[PDB]
RNA sequence: AUGCGA
C-alpha cells in the first residue's frame, strides 16, 4: 500500500503476445472507430502481411503515422509502478526484454 | 527459414466454418451455437445472484452485440457454468467458492458458456425488406435486426432507375419489398455494423 | 465504457461452434427472451422479437 | 526471503528449506517469557485456565498421539538417559507430530523442565489448591501450543534486526569487527585464530604449563643475544 | 577569477600549492549569530583530506 | 491504487532474454536518422530524437501513438547502427568465445567428444539431475571415429535414460528444475567448461594453430602472428586488427557448427523457444530511441538542460553520419581508381572512424568504458550505489505522508497519536459511500474541506473527481444530499460514490522514526486529533522503542488508503502487539523518569 | 493441489495475520455493499463491523494456505479456531 | 525572521532590445483587487500584510500584453519590510528592473521550538501552559519555564545548578 | 553490481521465477511474505 | 553536493 498502491500505481499495457510494456501502443481511432490497443511486435506490416502468400477484416489498426498494420490486437494492462516501465526504456538500450506472464494463453 | 511461421499466420487465421444458405433457399446459418469459455469479474454486490451477476455484469450488455472474438453479434447465451475455485466438490454446492484478488474485494471468476452467434461470411446469400432507396444504395432490414444496404455500385447497372427516387429492377419493374443478394462486405469497425450487399453476383 | 468491471478480460471456446437449426435456434430464442422479460437490451430484446418475429414469417 | 513454511519449517521465499523447525519448536520469543516460568503460571493457575480454557478446543485434536509418544519415549529415554550411536528409537516428539496438532509435541527440554519442576513442587502439589501435574502439566502444553510462531513469520528479518539493532551498543578480535569478520566476510582468515584445547583432569598445572612452553614456536632470533660481524 | 575562486574554493593552479584538497577553501560568513560570526575566525580546519580518512588518530 | 480499477492480469514471471535487431525494426516506432533536435529555435526536428513518433509534445501527439504528453505512453524509436557494435556487457564473453574456436576449421579445440560429454552434463543440469550428471562421469571405454560416436551414443543414451527416469518419477518438468544449489552446480560446471575452452593453445579437433588474440581494451581485437617454429608446425599442419563483422560472421559459423551443444550452453535451463543461438548478440546492428518522455531535458520550473542521453546519441548520429559520409567516400571511391592510394588516408577514416564510432557507442552504454566528469550513462544508472532501484524502487517518497517534530503527552492513550488540526484537515480517506456511512459521509461534506472531520474532495462512481477546495458551503450542500444518488450508467452501475473525508478519530496510521533500525521503530497509532496543536503528539512508553527524544527528534506519520492495510494496522502494527522485542522478549514499554520517581514517592508505605 | 478435506494436515487456529487479513478484506468488501448478515447495530467503520462477523463467522471466507510445493488446504472461518 | 528577495528581470537581457517588462499595468484586465497590496508602479506598500500567493509585484511584458504579477510563495503570511531599487552598477537600466523586497515574518514562541539554558541542555517547549495552572510560590511568582529534574543526572550539568542560585542571588 | 548478475541472467537466458520479495516489490506484486504468504477466496451462493 | 536536526 506505501510503497506501491499510494505511489506510483500505474495500469501500464502490455502485450499478451510479447510480454512487453512498451510494444503497446493506442491505435489510431476514426470519426466511425476508436482507438485500439495494439502490441507493436504483435502486427503486421500491411504492405506485407504475407500479401504475396496471402483477411479476417477487422485487424487492422492504424499508427498516428496512419500506417496500417494487421494484428496487433492482443495486449491488455497490468497495474505495475511506473518506474518498472522506466526499466524497459533502459533495458531496450540495455538488448533485453521481459517476457510478461500472464493469465490464459 | 521463413515459411513455417507463414504456416503460423495460415493456421492460426484459419476460418472456424462457413454457415451455408439454409436449404440453400434462405440464408447462411451465420448463427451458431459455440460453447466459450470466458473470465469475468464480479463485484460484492452479486454475492447474492452471483450467475445473474455475471449476467447484468457482462453477459447482459454483450447479447445484441458484436464480439471481435466470436465475429458477430452475441444473440443468446445457454448454458452458464461457474468455474469452481476447488476440486474434490462433486461438482455442486448451494454455494460457491471464488478467488478474490489480493487487492480489492472484487471477485475473478471463470465461466462456461455456449454462444449463440450471427456469424456471417463473405458470399452469404441474404434478403432484406427494402428500407430505403437513394441514388446509391438500397437500405433493407434482415430478421428486423441486421441493417443492409446494396450501393448503386454493387448493384447491376441494367437496374433501373424511376424517380431519393425508386429504382426499378433489371427486368423493367420497380423493386419491391425483400431482395436477395451476395455478401460483398460487413462493417463493423463503426458504432454498430453495417453489412455491405451486392446485386452483381 | 471500458473496462472489467463490465467486460471479461479474455473470452475463449472449449468446442467449435455448433450450427444450431432454425428450429433450434427459434427454441433457443423463445425461451431465453421469455425467461428474460421475467436495462437497454430490452430494446434489443424488442429486436430479438422482431427476429423472432422475421424467425417467425413476417415482420 | 526467510520465512515460516505454513509446515512450520523454516524455507526461503524460494521454497528452499533452511531450518526444519524454528529454534525446533516453532517458539514465538514474545510468548516464551513465561513459558517457563512454571511456579508463577501456578500462583495465577485459575486465571490461565480461564483465558485457554481447553474444553472448547479439546474437539479439534489429539491429546494423546504426542502423549503416547511421550510416554514410550520418555520411559526409553529415562532409560538412556553417552551422545553418540546412541539409543535411536526415539526421535523428539516434535520429529513425529506437528507440535501445533497433538497437544503434548514438545522438546523433551521442556518436557524435562516442566516435569522437574511437578516432581520439585509435589509438597506445591501438596500445597496447591487442587491442581495436578497432569490437569496443570496439560494447561501449561496448551501455553506451548498456543505459543507456537505462526506460519509465515517474516522471522529471517526478525533475525536480521535482531543480531543489527543490538551490535550498535557495541587478545582477540571482539565487537564489529568480529562479527563482520564472520557474518559479512566469513573470512576464512581470521584476524586472531585461537584453537582452545580441554586439558585433562589428571593432567596437572606444573606439567600443563611445560606443555605450554613445550608447544610453542621459537624462533632463532629469539634466542640470539648479540650479533657482531667483522 | 579571484571572484571565482573566492566563491567556489576551486582551488587550481600548477602545483596545487601542495595543498591536499582543491575545495573548501572559502566559507559563508552566516551573519545569523555574534556567536557564530566571531566563531568563524577562531574556526581552524585539519582539511578535508583527514576528513575522508576513515581513522579518527 | 484504487479499488474502483481492478486488473486481473498479473504477471507470474519474468523471462530475461536478449533483444534482436529484426525485432527491433519492426517493432521500433521509428528510425531517427537526424542528429538534429530542435529547429527554429523551438521546433521537433523530423525524424530526430525530439520526433513526435517519440511521444506527444507541444499539443501535438505521439506521432506513434497520436496521445497527448498527458495521456500518450510515448512510444520508442530505433537507430540503425551503421557498424555493428561489440556489447561491453557481453566483451568479456565475446573475447572468450573468440579465443575458445578454432580459426582454420572454426571448430573448438577440446575433443568434439568431450563437447558432446558438455552437453550431456549441462542437459542433465536443466533438469538438475546432479548424481546422474556426475553418473554421466562413469561412461568410459587413438580412439576411433566410430568409438567417438560410440562415446556420442552411450552417452545420447544416458541422456534417454535420465529423461525416462525423470519424467517417470516427476522429479523435474519441461521447465526444468531449479534450485540454489542447482544454480551453483551449474557455475561450477561452467567454470570447468571455460577452463577447458581456455586449455586449448591450438586446435585438437582440427589441429589448426588458432591466432592468439589480443584486444585494445573496449574497441578493437587483433589476430596474433604465429611464430615460424609454430608457422612451420603449421606447415606440418598444412597484432593484426579484425573487425566486428568479421568476428561475427565467423562466429554464426561457429555457433551452426557447434549448435548442437550449445542449445544447452546458452540455456541454464530447458530451450522452449527452439532459439538459434545467433552471434549478433555481442553485436549491436541497430540502437534503439528511448521515449524523450524518460529522455527530457531537466526542465526545472523554466530551466531546459539538455539531455545526456540526447547529447551521447547526437554523437552516435554525427558518427554515424560521417561514416555514412565514408560511405559516400568509398562510393565516391571505388569506380576503379586503379593507383589512387588517396584512399590510404581515408582508409584511416575507416579504421579510425570505425573504431571511434564504435568506442563512442560503447561510452554511450558506459561512461566507465570511454576516454573528466563526463555524463552519466545508462550503466551509472539504477545500479552503482543508491540510484533508481534502491533510492526510487526498493524505497521511494510516497504520498499521504507527514514529517513533524515530536512532542510528549501523557492525556492522549499510550498507543494513539496526537496530530495538530493542519494534518486533521489535510489528510483524506477514501471513502466508499454507503448507506451506513451515509450520515457520517454527507457530515463531512457538509463541514467542507476547511473544518474538522471533513473531506475535501468526493469522486464519483463514474471516476471523475470533484473538489470541495473551494466549493461553497451551498454546493456541497447540494452533493450532501446527492451523496446518495442512484445508478447512472449500467458502465457505473456496481460502483459507488467516494468521499475523501479527513483524517479522524477512528483511523490508524503508522508512525515511524528515524533509526529504522528495527521493525519495532515503525508502529501503527490509533490517530487523535488534538486541537490547537502544531506538533505531533506522543506518549512517552512508545519513545524507548523508537529510541526517541523530544530534544528535536522528527517522526514520519504515514496514513494507508487501503482497509487491508487498515487492518493490518489495527492487527499487526499496534503498540500492543510490539509488546516486546523479538530479539529477547524484555516487554520494552514502560513509564520513565518522572512516571518511574513519582512511583517510588506515591508507593512509600508513608504515603496516606 | 488439492489437498482432500480429510487429508487436511494444517493448523486449526488462525494466525494473526490470518485473522488480520480475513477481517481486512471482508470489511472492505462489506465497503463495497457485501450483504451484511449481522444487525449493525449503530456502526459505521466497516472495519469494526467485519470485527463482529468475524465474532460470529458469518463471513462466507475460504484461506488458501499454500505450502511451497503449491498445494494449499482451503478452510473456512466457520472451522479454524479463531483463538 | 527576516528574508530577503531578490527581483532580477536583467537575467534574460540580451541587447536592450526586447526588454519590455516594466513594473505597473497596461491591459487593464488584471484583477484591479491587485491594488489591495501593490501600488500602481507594481510595488507592495512597505507594511504590506502578504499571504503565499498574493502578488509580491506587477508588471507589464509587451510581448504579452498583459500585466503580469510574480507570486509569494511561503507556508505563512508576512509583511514587507523594505523595498530596495536596484539600477546599480548598470549603464542605464533606468527602468528599475531590480528590486529587492524584504520581508519581515514574526516568530512566536511555539511548542517544538528549541531552547537551551547556557549549558547545551536543549529541549523544546512542549507546551504554553496557562498562568494559573502554573505552580505558585509563597513568593507570590509562578516560573517562567520548568525544566524536569531527572535530566540533570545524566548531564551532571551541574553548572545549571549554580547558574541558579548565583542568577537568583545576583538579582536579590 | 546489479549489471553484472543482469548479464549472469541474460546470458542463462535466466527467467525470474518471482519469489523474491526484494523483486516482487520490483514487480509491483503483493509480498508472498505473512499476509500475502497465502490467498484468501469466498463462499459464495450458488442459487 | 554542503551544511544541518542528530
Ligand atoms: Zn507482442
Ligand atoms: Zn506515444
Ligand atoms: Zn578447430
Amino acid at each position: 500500500d506505501r510503497l506501491l498502491n499510494s505511489s506510483d500505481y500505474t495500469q501500464a499495457s502490455v502485450c499478451r503476445e510479447c510480454g512487453s510494456i512498451l510494444t503497446t501502443q493506442q491505435s489510431v481511432p476514426r470519426i466511425g472507430s476508436i482507438s485500439t490497443v495494439c502490441c507493436r511486435r504483435c502486427s503486421m506490416r500491411f504492405e506485407d502481411a504475407k500479401k504475396l502468400l496471402t483477411e479476417d477484416g477487422e485487424k487492422i489498426f492504424i499508427d498516428d503515422s496512419q500506417i496500417w498494420e494487421d494484428g496487433q490486437g492482443n495486449k491488455f494492462v497490468g497495474g505495475n509502478e511506473t518506474t518498472t516501465v522506466a526499466i524497459p526504456f533502459v533495458l531496450k538500450y540495455l538488448d533485453s526484454e521481459l517476457s510478461a506472464m500472464g493469465i490464459r494463453l | 527459414n521463413e515459411n513455417r511461421e507463414t504456416a503460423r499466420f495460415i493456421k492460426k487465421h484459419k476460418k472456424q466454418v462457413t454457415n451455408p444458405i439454409d436449404e440453400k433457399n434462405g440464408t447462411s446459418n451465420c448463427i451458431v451455437r459455440v460453447p466459450i469459455a470466458l473470465y469475468v469479474s464480479l463485484a460484492p454486490m452479486y454475492l447474492e445472484n452471483p450467475l445473474q451477476g455475471v449476467m447484468k455484469q457482462h453477459l447482459n450488455p454483450l447479447v445484441m452485440k458484436y464480439n471481435n472474438k466470436v465475429g458477430g453479434v452475441v444473440l443468446g447465451y445457454e448454458g452458464l457454468k461457474i468455474l469452481d475455485a476447488d476440486p474434490l466438490s462433486k461438482e455442486d454446492t448451494s454455494e460457491k467458492l471464488i478467488k478474490i484478488t489480493p487487492d480489492t474485494p472484487f471477485g475473478f471468476t471463470w465461466c462456461h458458456v455456449n454462444l449463440y452467434v450471427w456469424q456471417p461470411q463473405v458470399g452469404d446469400v441474404l434478403e432484406g425488406y427494402i428500407f430505403i432507396q437513394s441514388a446509391s444504395h438500397i437500405g433493407l432490414l434482415i430478421h428486423d435486426a441486421f441493417n443492409a444496404s446494396i450501393k448503386k455500385n454493387n448493384i447491376p447497372v441494367d437496374w433501373t432507375f424511376v424517380h431519393l427516387g425508386h429504382w426499378v429492377d433489371s427486368n423493367g419493374e420497380p423493386i419491391d419489398g425483400k431482395l436477395r443478394f451476395t455478401v460483398r462486405n460487413v462493417h463493423t469497425t463503426g458504432r454498430v455494423v453495417s453489412v455491405d450487399g451486392t446485386l452483381i453476383s | 465504457t471500458a473496462t472489467t468491471l463490465n467486460t471479461p478480460v479474455v473470452i475463449h471456446a472449449t468446442q467449435l461452434p455448433q450450427h444450431v437449426s432454425t428450429d433450434e435456434v427459434l427454441q433457443f430464442l423463445e425461451s431465453f427472451i421469455d425467461e428474460k422479460e421475467n436495462t437497454n437490451l430490452s430494446s434489443s430484446i424488442s429486436q430479438l422479437k422482431r427476429i423472432q418475429r422475421d424467425f417467425k414469417g413476417l415482420p | 526471503g526467510v520465512h515460516v513454511s505454513y509446515d512450520n519449517s523454516i524455507r526461503d521465499a524460494d521454497g528452499t528449506l533452511v531450518q526444519f523447525m524454528y529454534g525446533g519448536d516453532a517458539i514465538d520469543i514474545t510468548k516464551e517469557s513465561h513459558m517457563t516460568q512454571f511456579e508463577f503460571c501456578l500462583d495465577n493457575y485459575y486465571a490461565l485456565l480461564k483465558k485457554y480454557n481447553p474444553s472448547a478446543l479439546i474437539e479439534h485434536l489429539d491429546v494423546e498421539s504426542a502423549l503416547k509418544y511421550s510416554k514410550k519415549t520418555l520411559k526409553y529415554r529415562k532409560k538412556h538417559s553417552p551422545h553418540y550411536k546412541q539409543s535411536v528409537k526415539y526421535d523428539p516428539v516434535l520429529a513425529k507430530y506437528n507440535p501445533a496438532k497433538y497437544l503434548g509435541s514438545v522438546s523433551e527440554n521442556f518436557q524435562d523442565k516442566l516435569e522437574s519442576f511437578l516432581d520439585k513442587n509435589s509438597k506445591l502439589f501438596k500445597s496447591s489448591d487442587g491442581v495436578n501435574e497432569k490437569k496443570f502439566r496439560a494447561l501449561m502444553q496448551l501455553k506451548y501450543m498456543r505459543s507456537l510462531i505462526n506460519p509465515g513469520e517474516a522471522v529471517g528479518i526478525i533475525a536480521s534486526q535482531s543480531v543489527g539493532e543490538p551490535s550498535t551498543q557495541m587478545n582477540v578480535t571482539l565487537g564489529i569487527p568480529r562479527l563482520r569478520e564472520i557474518v559479512m566476510t566469513a573470512s576464512a582468515a581470521i584476524k586472531t585464530p585461537q584453537m582452545t584445547l580441554p586439558i585433562w583432569n589428571d593432567v596437572s598445572d606444573e606439567q600443563a604449563d611445560t606443555f605450554c612452553k613445550s608447544i610453542s614456536k621459537v624462533l632463532l632470533s629469539e634466542v640470539i643475544d648479540k650479533v657482531i660481524v667483522t | 577569477k579571484m571572484q571565482y575562486f573566492l566563491s567556489t574554493g576551486n582551488l587550481v593552479s600548477q602545483s596545487g600549492l601542495d595543498l591536499q584538497q582543491v575545495s573548501g577553501y572559502t566559507v559563508v560568513a552566516e551573519k545569523i549569530n555574534f556567536y557564530r560570526f566571531i566563531s568563524h575566525f577562531r574556526m581552524v580546519h585539519r582539511g578535508s583530506f583527514f576528513a575522508q580518512l576513515k581513522t579518527t588518530t | 491504487m484504487d479499488i474502483s480499477k481492478p486488473v486481473g492480469s498479473e504477471i507470474t514471471s519474468v523471462d530475461f532474454g536478449i533483444l534482436t535487431a529484426k525485432e527491433i525494426r519492426n517493432l521500433s516506432a521509428k528510425q531517427i536518422t537526424n542528429p538534429t533536435v530542435l529547429d527554429n529555435l523551438g521546433h521537433p526536428v523530423s525524424g530526430g530524437l525530439y520526433d513526435l513518433a517519440l511521444g506527444a509534445f507541444l499539443r501535438n501527439l505521439c506521432s506513434t501513438c497520436g496521445l497527448d504528453e498527458k495521456f500518450c505512453p510515448g512510444h520508442q524509436g530505433h537507430i540503425e547502427l551503421p557498424v555493428p557494435c561489440y556489447n561491453p556487457l557481453f566483451f568479456n564473453q565475446l573475447y572468450i568465445y573468440l579465443r575458445a574456436s578454432c580459426l582454420f576449421c572454426h571448430h573448438f579445440r577440446l575433443k568434439s567428444v568431450e563437447v558432446h560429454r558438455y552437453a550431456c552434463k549441462l542437459r542433465l543440469l536443466q533438469y538438475g539431475l546432479i548424481d546422474e550428471s556426475y553418473k554421466l562421469d562413469e561412461i568410459t571405454l587413438d580412439i576411433s571415429s566410430t568409438l567417438l560416436n560410440e562415446l556420442k551414443s552411450k552417452r545420447s543414451e544416458y541422456v534417454d535414460m535420465a529423461i525416462a527416469k525423470a519424467l517417470s518419477d516427476g522429479r523435474t518438468t519441461e521447465r526444468g528444475s531449479f534450485t540454489a544449489t542447482v544454480n551453483d552446480e551449474r557455475k561450477k560446471l561452467v567454470h570447468e567448461f571455460h577452463k577447458k575452452l581456455l586449455s586449448r593453445g591450438k586446435c585438437d579437433n582440427c589441429g589448426m594453430f588458432s591466432p592468439k588474440f589480443r584486444k585494445d581494451g573496449f574497441t578493437k581485437i587483433f589476430e596474433t602472428a604465429l611464430n615460424e617454429k609454430q608457422i612451420t608446425n603449421n606447415r606440418v599442419k598444412g597484432s593484426t586488427y579484425i573487425l566486428s563483422t568479421e568476428v561475427k560472421n565467423i562466429l554464426d559459423t561457429v555457433f551452426r557448427k557447434e549448435q548442437c551443444v550449445l542449445q544447452y550452453v546458452f540455456h541454464s535451463r530447458p530451450n522452449l523457444s527452439r532459439k538459434l543461438v545467433k552471434a549478433d548478440s555481442f553485436f549491436m546492428d541497430v540502437l534503439v530511441v528511448p521515449p524523450t518522455r524518460f529522455r527530457l531535458p531537466s526542465k526545472l520550473g523554466e530551466e531546459v538542460h539538455e539531455n545526456s542521453q540526447n547529447q551521447l546519441l547526437s554523437k552516435v548520429l554525427t558518427t554515424s553520419l560521417l561514416i555514412r559520409d565514408l560511405n559516400d567516400d568509398l562510393s565516391k571511391l571505388q569506380k576503379d581508381k586503379v593507383s589512387l592510394e588517396d584512399r590510404r588516408v581515408i582508409f584511416s577514416r575507416l579504421m579510425n572512424a570505425f573504431v571511434t564510432i564504435q568506442n563512442d557507442v560503447n561510452a554511450f552504454i558506459d561512461s566507465t568504458k570511454a576516454q573528466k566528469v563526463p555524463i552519466p550513462g545508462v550503466k551509472q544508472a539504477l545500479e552503482k550505489k543508491e540510484g533508481l532501484f534502491r533510492k526510487h524502487m526498493m524505497g521511494k517518497r510516497v504520498n499521504y505522508a507527514a514529517r513533524s517534530v515530536i512532542s510528549p503527552d501523557p492525556n492522549i492513550e499510550t498507543n494513539e497519536i496526537g496530530v495538530p488540526p493542519v494534518f486533521a484537515v489535510k489528510l483524506t480517506y477514501p471513502e466508499p459511500v454507503t448507506a451506513y456511512n451515509i450520515a457520517e459521509l454527507r457530515q463531512a461534506v457538509i463541514n467542507g474541506p476547511d473544518k474538522w472531520p471533513g473531506a475535501t474532495q468526493i469522486q464519483n462512481e463514474d471516476g471523475s473527481l470533484v473538489s470541495l477546495i473551494g466549493m461553497s458551503v451551498e454546493q456541497r450542500k447540494a452533493l450532501a444530499n446527492q451523496l446518495l444518488t442512484p445508478s447512472s450508467n449500467v458502465s457505473t452501475h456496481t460502483l459507488n460514490k467516494k468521499v475523501y473525508r479527513h483524517i479522524k478519530n477512528r483511523d490508524v496510521v503508522l508512525m515511524n522514526r528515524q533509526p529504522t533500525l528495527h521493525k519495532a521503530s515503525m508502529m501503527g497509532h490509533k490517530v487523535r486529533v488534538l486541537p490547537n496543536e502544531k506538533t505531533l503528539r506522543l506518549h512517552y512508553a512508545n519513545t524507548g522503542a523508537y529510541n526517541a527524544d523530544f530534544d528535536g527528534d522528527e517522526m514520519n506519520m504515514h496514513f494507508p488508503q487501503n482497509e487491508n492495510a487498515r487492518a493490518e494496522a489495527l492487527n499487526l502494527a499496534n503498540t500492543d502487539s510490539q509488546y516486546l522485542t523479538p530479539t529477547s522478549g524484555s516487554p520494552v514499554r514502560g513509564l520513565i523518569q518522572d512516571h518511574i520517581s513519582a512511583g517510588v514517592w506515591l508507593t512509600s508505605k508513608d504515603s496516606f | 493441489k488439492a489437498i482432500p478435506k480429510d487429508q487436511r494436515a494444517t493448523t486449526p487456529y488462525m494466525t494473526k495475520y490470518e485473522r488480520a487479513r480475513i477481517l481486512g478484506t471482508r470489511a472492505l468488501q462489506i465497503s463495497m455493499n457485501a450483504p451484511v448478515f449481522v444487525d449493525l447495530e449503530g456502526e459505521t467503520d466497516p472495519l469494526r463491523i467485519a470485527m463482529k462477523e468475524l465474532a460470529e463467522k458469518k463471513i462466507p471466507l475460504v484461506i488458501r494456505r499454500y505450502l511451497p510445493d503449491g498445494s494449499f488446504e482451503d478452510w473456512s472461518v466457520e472451522e479454524l479456531i479463531v483463538d | 525572521m527576516y528574508k530577503t528577495e531578490k527581483v532580477d528581470l536583467a537575467l534574460n537581457r540580451n541587447r536592450g532590445d526586447p526588454i519590455t517588462q516594466h513594473f505597473g499595468f497596461g491591459n487593464d484586465e488584471w484583477p484591479k483587487e491587485w491594488l489591495e497590496k501593490l501600488d500602481e508602479d507594481g510595488l507592495p506598500y512597505i507594511g504590506t500584510y502578504v499571504e503565499e500567493g498574493d502578488p509580491i509585484c506587477a508588471y507589464f511584458d509587451d510581448t504579452l500584453n498583459k500585466t503580469k504579477i510574480k507570486t509569494y510563495h511561503s507556508s505563512e503570511p508576512a509583511y514587507i519590510e523594505e523595498v530596495n531599487l536596484i539600477g546599480d552598477e548598470s549603464n542605464k537600466f533606468q527602468e528599475l528592473q531590480t528590486v529587492s523586497i524584504k520581508y519581515r515574518i514574526r516568530r512566536t514562541p511555539q511548542i517544538g521550538d528549541k531552547f537551551s539554558s547556557r549549558h547545551g541542555q536543549k529541549g523544546v517547549c512542549s507546551r504554553k501552559w496557562p498562568t494559573i495552572d502554573m505552580p505558585f510560590s509563597e513568593t507570590g511568582i509562578q516560573p517562567d519555564i520548568i525544566i524536569n529534574p531527572h535530566a540533570f543526572p545524566s548531564r551532571m550539568t551541574i553548572g545549571m545548578f549554580v547558574e541558579s542560585l548565583a542568577g537568583k542571588a545576583g538579582a536579590l | 553490481t546489479t549489471c553484472q548478475f543482469l548479464t549472469k541472467a541474460v546470458l542463462d537466458n535466466e527467467r525470474e521465477q518471482l519469489d523474491s520479495p526484494s523483486a516482487r516489490i520490483v514487480v509491483g506484486k503483493l509480498n508472498n511474505v505473512g499476509t500475502g504468504s497465502f490467498d484468501v477466496l469466498a463462499k459464495v451462493p450458488n442459487a
